[PDB]
């Protein structure tokens, strides 16, 4: 079987630079073309670039909204791919796969390399609890975690839970969580959120009260 | 494989 | 730019039951050669894509019998004879035919169940937050079928724009349905200055709002 394996992604500034690699292991020659294709976070899969082999005199080809920013190329002595980023904008966060297209078309992917291009440093959450009261059978509490970064946090309650995607907000995320508890149960028993920023080495353990 | 790319010239 | 077209972006299925995809191209994709270099890819969360059916109808090693492909020139179909929980994903039409290579938006196959509408509740800002100078309000809306739904917010009976984050789950795994976070964010100065604030939440279950809402000045 081919395997298809990225790698050099991580943070980088807006402005910077960054040198994906390849590698195509259990494959005859190198006589196919490579490809990598993108993904931006909740979005579809964007082409990237393309490089052909050999026999196809290395052509390269590459999308409008890379186009001379990025550049693509190979060492077949190595069976490796290369994909460099210059003047990385925002937008260019995203998974980067990098994909096969030999007798079928993007047949082979790998795992991806995820390339986040941001201005933002490791940042602690703020934990609000959110509580009714200004009731019903059943009552929802819930957590609100903003303003962290690097992503992901881990909310747990002490299943009726809702885990909301973070999103970005002024270049650091925030999300929420909710739990939906019977109303003879809370305020009666404690409910806590306890949140974990693992890159900022934080738990906030918070009591909702009313 | 992959073999050769399913494209054309 | 060759536009790939998916209809419907969401298609909610019945396990069992058969599913048709469609995919426009914007021109042509027959090549000079004779050729068609048309494609099919399902794409399950946290996976990279898998290739389905390549030049139209044409099934990749390992993919079931389910599956096919067909169309000619513009218009094309994937079909699904009888849909298992292992199909449910994004199902992406790929045109190779044309530099550059171009995707479609992605349709999703999801389960179909009865219409419910969310169960709502609003939050105020927190002391902690407003010990810090901000003031977010939250809206939980949860468990509603279909994922569709309008969210507005207002304050004082003025709708508001800015300040507003929304974000959905996927679909539940036991009871089918979606849920949403609603949250707007304004300064400790602005929350301050107005009383009544209000979340709105209009779903096809209903013609009438389901209306949330506190006042400042009371809790």
């Amino acid at each position: 079987e081919v395997q298809v394996v990225e790698s050099g992604g991580g943070l980088v500034q807006p402005k910077g630079s960054l040198k994906l690699s390849c590698v195509v292991s259990g494959s005859t020659l190198n006589n196919y073309a490579m490809n990598w294709v993108r993904q931006a976070p909740g979005k579809g899969l964007e082409w990237v670039a393309r490089i052909r082999s050999k026999s196809n005199n290395y052509a390269t080809y590459y999308a409008d909204s890379v186009k001379d920013r990025f550049t693509i190329s190979r060492d077949d002595s190595q069976s490796m791919i290369y994909l460099q980023m210059n003047n990385l904008k925002t937008e260019d966060t995203a998974m980067y796969y990098c994909v096969t297209y030999g007798n079928h078309p993007f047949a082979y992917w790998g795992q991806g390399t995820l390339v986040t291009v941001s201005a933002a440093k490791t940042t602690p959450p703020s934990v609000y609890p959110l509580a009714p009261g200004c009731t019903g059978s059943s009552v929802t509490l819930g957590c609100l975690v903003k303003g962290y970064f690097p992503e992901s946090v881990t909310v747990t309650w002490n299943s009726s839970v809702h885990t909301f995607p973070a999103l970005l907000q002024s270049g650091l995320y925030t999300m929420s969580s909710s739990v939906t508890v019977p109303s003879s149960t809370w305020p009666s028993q404690t409910v806590t959120c306890s949140v974990a920023h693992p890159a900022s080495s934080t738990t906030v353990d918070k009591k909702l009260e009313p | 494989l992959p073999g050769e790319e399913d494209l054309p010239g | 730019d060759v536009v790939m077209t998916q209809t419907p972006l969401s298609l909610p299925v019945s396990l069992g039951d058969q599913a048709s995809i469609s995919c426009r191209s914007s021109q042509s994709l027959v090549h000079s050669n004779g050729n068609t270099y048309l494609h099919w890819y399902l794409q399950k969360p946290g996976q990279s894509p898998n290739l389905l059916i390549y030049k139209v109808s044409n099934r990749f090693s390992g993919v079931p019998d389910r599956f096919s492909g067909s169309g000619s020139g513009t218009d094309f179909t994937l079909k699904i004879s009888r849909v298992e929980a292992e199909d449910l994903g994004v199902y992406f039409c790929s045109q190779s035919t044309h530099v550059p290579f171009t995707f479609g938006s992605g349709t999703k196959l999801e389960i179909k169940r009865a219409d419910a509408a969310p169960t709502v509740s609003i939050f105020p800002p927190s002391s902690e937050q407003l010990t810090s100078g901000g003031a977010s309000v939250v809206c939980f809306l949860n468990n509603f079928y279909p994922k569709d739904i309008n969210v507005k917010w207002k304050i004082d009976g003025s709708e508001r724009q800015n300040g507003v984050l929304n974000s959905w789950t996927d679909q539940d795994s036991k009871d089918s349905t979606y849920s949403m976070s609603s949250t707007l964010t304004l300064t400790k100065d602005e929350y301050e200055r107005h009383n009544s604030y209000t979340c709105e939440a209009t779903h096809k279950t209903s013609t009438s709002p389901i209306v949330k809402s506190f006042n400042r000045n009371e809790c």
